[PDB]
RNA sequence: AACCAGAAAGCCACGGCUAACUACGUGCCAGCAGCCGCGGUAAUACGUAGGUGGCAAGCGUUGUCCGGAUUUAUUGGGCGUAAAGCGAGCGCAGGCGGUUUCUUAAGUCUGAUGUGAAAGCCCCCGGCUCAACCGGGGAGGGUCAUUGGAAACUGGGAGAC
RNA sequence: AGUUGGUGAGGUAACGGCUCACCAAGGCCACGAUGCAUAGCCGACCUGAGAGGGUGAUCGGCCACACUGGGACUGAGACA
């Protein structure tokens, strides 16, 4: 640790696939020329080691290194889970 | 050219003092041309203003594209009026410094003068009419043949020393002596029209 | 209208036409092609050349001349001037500009500025019509 | 639907302001209690008082009139209204009448005036003018 | 293969130099690293004007001055202080 | 407030009309002509009438127009602050200048805002141009404006702590 | 450095907008025009005459882009009759939301640090006998990036009326 | 439909469906994917009160092309 990556938050929407989830994560920005907070979303692929998270976990993530054909970041630590 | 005329019919037409009464009338104020002997409807808003134009104009004879640039640079302070200091900075001109203090006669023989480089500034010789004289600048008449009797010919009829740039005669010594107003320096009227012909230019 | 129906909505605008289309060479070679070609005058032979009265109020005999260009393309024009340097085929700039009492002709034809020559007596106005000045 | 208080507030004073009487009934809440004390300590207000049993204020508010029946707040209009959010920094925040009036911006300190918030180096929402 | 040399900036006959490093794979007044010094021409002597905290800590990172430069930055005895001082080790 | 008839005056035509009544046979005629009155120091006025001559229809109108007389209040030759005025169309803004900067303003509001002594000023016709109008607009517009010591007045405060 | 003002001035319009004229032969034809509009003994729109009127080796014409245009109006527009409330209802998604306690701090503001190449448009000062050329400084190039704080307002969680 | 993930191997200056062999059917989309048409991008230039609108030719930076389309070799570096 000499120089730091980015970490992100964000919850999980679907992990059907073996080894990875699915990240959103989620911030209002302004219209260019009107000024409303438009909200939008995208979708990350993170990779996990061993079916750690479920479906609505708020997890979070960092930058690795390619690592498949586009999943790129590593889990960190489930946080808070519900049924 | 910077001259198409005898200056008689063309300053005809406008008949005005030319400007702070530096007088030449003999029969300026009847009409030019050939309707002359007959009469005229009236002048329009922007007549007026173009005959201040091309009042200002024909008194020195200089060019629209230095007058734009000379007019920005008032708004230097900040703290005060355009116009006025525009007014200012309009007569610290080379030309200016010998007609309005007392170098020499008139500004035809400033701009003649210096058209050709017969005067030396500072140390060298100069040749440019538009100079931003500044204070404590002594301007001279080419030193090495100064003492030629015309030079002392046009000295003493002096045009007046207000109290912007002091004049001294042993020397022709000028220097730049107090900030001054537009009520000393050409009393004190023709200002309104012309700032008018450049808002929406 | 309100915010978030300017927001779906992409507030459109009022785009302009031209007056003069015929500037706008919609290519002809090789392989006949569209335009990138702004310009302020073309060329082109006459095919027919005659005259056609005017609108309301007037009455007289407007003298035309129908040209095709260079851009395969036929529009009629006008021909100024009493006496005329540009006659039935040859060579013809043209001008851009609409006469009004003329209806279905939007250019009238430069003249002096080709093979075609200009002024006899105007002294006072020679930047139209294509002759040197008579120095005295 | 009542979609926004403020706006009902400050409709209610300009509505009482135009037809010249002195008094004036708000169902009230927090917001509306310190901007009325924002406009007392400026002055806009001549007096109010507090009544509240268990509900929504309700706050009574004793206009101001001048000496010769005139009037000495004129007009009064919201900025950041909802669905239209607006945030204005610590050197945007604006100077209305070249001064002559106020302006109402909700801080990350509180709700105070624009005086005291240039004072602090610190910009906010704009809850409304009044002038 | 940093190369310290001149950039030409003149007018039309007048020229105006400036001392700059720059790669010799760029061209003669293409982009460069950084601007170190400059030197007119004309008006013998033309000054060398410097901080020098680049000329010691920049050819003792290793560049080759080319002809003029190091034939006028010599006037100050730049390298001769540096590898004499390399017996500091 | 009623106007004394004791100070200077200042007078520009706006603009004049001639404006028919047509009748049996042929058609009447009469000029109507618009001019401002002012004293170039804070009391400026303006009105209007019909004749049918140019002399004796502005002769009408400055007669009508020594009845009204406006403030205009001022600091530093120029207006306190800003000023939006609306009549039937009129939509004229107003705002303060910097010193020197000159009169920013048309046809029918410079004869009006030059006649009451203002040199700072900007202005821009919004909606309507029609010269009657537009005069009663900007002299709305005017009425207006507040002042300093007003406003210092009004509420139980003082001045200096509001500038 | 010996002698000259000699070698050495140009161009389009004048019915209104449009400051910038008067008069002569031309005769609903020949013609002119950016818009309004002129032509049958008048064209103050063809030629002539002096003028008049404009920038400083130029001057008119064509073409293209921004302004004036609040004539896409966020700043900054509207819908009774002028263009413009669907024939009317039920409702998925979406937009926006009563009062209050605690709490997170996404949005919020702010301190410090890193960068926003060189040349440009600026300003100050020098030289280029004044245009152009270079020099050193600064807002200028972020909705930036990291690090530290506020919980007043809107999101979020736990509750309360 | 090598599309999305896992396992193993090969290969590259190195990670990686970049390529193979096997197993499971995943992935992207109204916050506009896919499809058609136009266009090199930027410092900047013109204009405007400003918000903006238009343009990317002189000079500087990057990318891409060598009659048209493929393919390798030498070489630290080219698919020249």
């Amino acid at each position: 640790e000499r120089n730091q990556r980015k970490v992100y938050q964000g919850r999980v929407v679907s992990d059907k696939m073996d080894k990875t989830i699915t990240v959103v994560v989620e911030t209002k920005k302004n219209h260019p020329i009107y000024g409303k907070r438009m909200k939008y979303s995208k979708k990350y692929k993170a990779h996990d080691e061993n079916n750690t998270a479920k479906v609505g976990d708020i997890v979070k993530i960092m930058e690795t290194r390619p690592l498949s054909a586009t999943k790129r970041f590593r889990l960190l630590e489930v946080v808070e889970e519900a049924v | 050219s910077r001259y198409t005329g005898p200056s008689w019919k063309v300053s005809r037409r406008l008949g005005i003092s030319l400007s702070g009464t530096g007088k030449e009338l003999a029969r300026r104020p009847y009409k030019p041309g050939q309707h002359g002997p007959n009469s005229r409807g009236k002048v329009s808003e922007y007549g007026m203003q173009l005959t201040e134009k091309q009042k200002l104009r024909h008194m020195y004879g200089m060019n629209e594209r230095q007058f734009r640039t000379l007019f920005i640079k008032a708004s230097k302070i900040k703290e005060g009026k355009h116009g006025v200091n525009f007014m200012v900075l309009l007569e610290q001109r080379l030309d200016n410094v010998v007609y309005r203090l007392g170098l020499a006669t008139t500004r035809r023989q400033a701009r003649q003068l210096v058209n050709h480089g017969h005067i030396t500034v500072d140390g060298k010789r100069v040749d440019i009419p538009s100079y931003h004289v500044e204070v404590g600048q002594v301007i001279g008449v080419r030193e090495k043949s100064q003492n030629i009797s015309t030079i002392k010919e046009a000295v003493e009829a002096t045009v007046g020393r207000p109290a912007f740039v002091s004049f001294d005669t042993e020397k022709l010594e000028g220097s730049f002596t107090r900030l001054p107003e537009r009520d000393e320096l050409y009393p004190e009227i023709d200002e309104a029209l012309v700032v008018e012909y450049y808002n929406q230019k | 209208p309100t915010i978030n129906q300017l927001v779906r909505k992409p507030r459109k605008s009022k785009v302009e036409k031209s007056d003069s289309p015929a500037l706008n060479k919609g290519y002809n070679s090789f392989k006949k092609t569209q335009t990138n070609v702004n310009s302020p005058q073309k060329r082109g032979v006459c095919t027919r050349v005659g005259t056609m009265t005017p609108k309301k109020p007037n009455s007289a005999l407007r003298k035309y001349a129908r040209v095709r260009l260079s851009n395969l393309i036929e529009v009629t024009a006008y021909i100024p001037g009493i006496g005329h340097n540009l006659q039935e085929h040859s060579v013809v700039l043209l001008r851009g500009g609409r006469v009004k009492d003329l209806p279905g002709v939007r250019y009238h034809i430069v003249r002096g500025a080709l093979d075609t020559a200009g002024v006899n007596d105007r002294k006072q106005s020679r930047s139209k019509y294509g002759t040197k000045r008579p120095k005295a | 639907v009542m979609t926004d208080p403020i706006a009902d507030f400050l409709t209610r004073i300009r509505n009482a302001n135009m037809v010249k009487h002195e008094t004036l009934e708000v169902p009230a809440s927090k917001i509306k209690r310190d901007i009325a004390e924002i406009l007392k300590r400026e002055g806009f207000i001549r007096d109010v008082e507090y009544i509240e049993d268990d509900k929504q204020g309700v706050i009574r508010v004793f206009l101001k009139y001048g000496k010769n029946e005139e009037r000495v707040i004129t007009n009064l209009k919201r900025i950041s209204k909802p669905g239209l959010r607006a945030y204005v920094k610590a050197d945007e925040v604006p100077k209305v009448l070249n001064g002559l009036g106020i302006a109402i911006i909700s801080t990350s300190e509180g709700v105070i005036t624009d005086k005291e918030a240039r004072a602090k180096n610190i910009g906010g929402e704009v809850i409304a003018y009044v002038w | 293969a940093v190369k310290i040399r001149l950039k030409r900036m003149g007018s039309k006959k007048s020229p105006f130099y400036r001392i700059v490093v720059a790669d010799s794979r760029s061209p003669r007044d293409g982009r460069f690293i950084e601007t170190v010094g400059t030197y007119n021409p004309l008006k013998d002597p033309a000054e060398v004007v410097l901080k020098e905290d680049l000329v010691l800590d920049w050819l003792s990172k290793g560049a080759q001055p080319s002809d003029t430069v190091r034939n006028i930055l010599s006037k100050e005895g730049v390298m001769k202080k540096h590898h004499e001082a390399k017996n500091v080790k | 407030y009623i106007d004394p008839k004791h100070l200077e005056l200042e007078d520009r035509v706006v603009a004049i009309n001639r404006v028919t009544k047509v009748v049996k046979g042929g058609r009447r005629l009469r000029f109507a002509a618009l001019v401002v009155v002012g004293d170039k120091n804070g009391h400026v006025g303006f009105g209007t009438g019909k004749a049918q001559e140019v002399p004796e229809a502005i002769r009408k109108a400055i007669e009508d127009a020594k009845k009204n007389l406006v403030e205009v209040p001022m600091v530093g030759s120029t207006i306190p602050h800003e000023v939006i005025g609306v009549f039937g169309g009129g939509r004229i803004l107003m705002k303060p200048a910097v010193e020197g900067s000159g009169v920013a303003a048309g046809g029918p509001v410079r004869a009006v805002l030059e006649l009451a002594g203002v040199a700072d000023i900007t202005s821009k016709s919004l909606g309507s141009n029609t010269p009657i109008n537009v005069v009663r607009a900007t002299v709305e517009g005017l009425k207006q404006l507040k002042r300093a010591e007003e406003v210092a007045a009004l509420r139980g405060k003082s001045v200096e702590e509001i500038i």
